[PDB]
């Protein structure tokens, strides 16, 4: 009956220009039991046309997922990663930094 | 060429409340997922995700989604069997895991074969490296590995992952050569970051590589360099290539005596970068 | 391919 925290990346496709259409990617990984709740966020609020990846796992069994949506970076939108899972008092925001 | 490797990934998960256990199985070739099955999807057939695989014809996918299907209701078996096993309430979910495969060296010959198998997270019973013998972790395992020496199961596993798995391994690797027998070497760049007035963050990029492993490592004025450095799990790029980075923070002025080196399949010498 | 095997445990 184990429990392992997500750790959490957000990222672009490729490497991020403003005014050019790319790909924002939310991968979480390392955690367990598999049920867990990924947002992408444009502003603060949820975006709707999100996909993910067929669920699978690494060497010691935590799970991994890939969620992603079609977007375009500019100076003034705040994109992010909102994560909500058994481990997690409340739900973990990680803001989209394009040197990251 | 080089090495390959073709394995499978099963996670079945109850639902106590209503239902089935969800279902989900995917397929690899190296890094390159080429099948899957998600018990939740409209088609209820194991489906392609590669365009090399989809040229195998009817009989092909009719016994994928069969044996898919059978995976799927040995696990939702296996569920209710441990559940009596550790003797928990039928009102909690829980996990099962299952990943086998085989591994063939550059001479496309069998190598070495695996299958794995996990309750909640924790390993449960596993074939040794001779194909012949049982790993159980605990005395529910135990149970279940006297069962399986009793009923020849080692057997036919190492019977299909030093025959079948391998066949099918080289045929894939045919078919599917323009993508799988290609290595994409990572693209890479070195970005720089100020952290004050007077320090800053070199970040070295591998981007757009396959296969996904890699090795990324700092040195200063020729030795390693693992102080003020961060290195980030390998991640997909979404598009079948995988990204990474490895950062050190240093003081400004000083950044000609830092070099960041990647090691890659694709990379016949490993490569060397240093900030303009 | 799939193995056509799994045993119960």
């Amino acid at each position: 009956m184990i429990q392992r925290t997500p750790k959490i990346q957000v990222y672009s496709r490729h490497p991020a220009e403003n005014g050019k259409s790319n790909f924002l990617n939310c991968y979480v990984s390392g955690f367990h039991p598999s049920d867990i709740e990924v947002d992408l966020l444009k502003n603060g609020e949820r975006i709707e046309k999100v996909e993910h990846s067929d669920l699978s796992f690494s060497k010691d069994w935590s799970f991994y997922l890939l969620y992603y949506t079609e977007f375009t970076p500019t100076e003034k939108d705040e994109y992010a990663c909102r994560v909500n899972h058994v481990t997690l008092s409340q739900p973990k925001i990680v803001k989209w930094d394009r040197d990251m | 060429a080089g090495s390959h490797s073709m394995r499978y990934f099963f996670t079945s998960v109850s639902r106590p409340g209503r239902g089935e256990p969800r279902f989900i199985a995917v397929g690899y070739v190296d890094d390159t997922q080429f099948v899957r099955f998600d018990s939740d999807a409209a088609s209820q057939r194991m489906e392609p995700r590669a365009p090399w695989i989809e040229q195998e014809g009817p009989e092909y996918w009719d016994g994928e989604t069969r044996k898919v299907k059978a995976h799927s209701q040995t696990h939702r078996v296996d569920l209710g069997t441990l559940r009596g096993y550790y003797n928990q309430s039928e009102a909690g979910s829980h996990t099962v895991q299952r990943m086998y495969g085989c591994d063939v060296g550059s001479d496309w010959r069998f190598l070495r074969g695996y299958h794995q198998y996990a309750y909640d997270g924790k390993d449960y019973i596993a074939l040794k490296e001779d194909l012949r013998s049982w790993t159980a972790a605990d005395m529910a395992a135990q149970t279940t590995k006297h069962k399986w020496e009793a009923a020849h199961v080692a057997e036919q596993l190492r019977a299909y992952l030093e025959g079948t798995c391998v066949e099918w391994l080289r045929r894939y690797l045919e078919n599917g050569k323009e993508t799988l027998q290609r290595t994409d070497a990572p693209k890479t760049h070195m970005t720089h970051h100020a952290v004050s007035d007077h320090e800053a963050t070199l970040r070295c990029w591998a981007l757009s590589f396959y296969p996904a492993e890699i090795t990324l490592t700092w040195q200063r004025d020729g030795e390693d360099q693992t102080q003020d450095t961060e290195l980030v799990e390998t991640r997909p790029a979404g598009d079948g290539t995988f990204q990474k980075w490895a950062a050190v923070v240093v003081p400004s002025g000083q950044e000609q005596r830092y070099t960041c080196h990647v090691q890659h399949e694709g990379l016949p010498k490993p490569l060397t970068l240093r900030w303009e | 391919v799939l193995n056509d095997i799994l045993a119960r445990l």
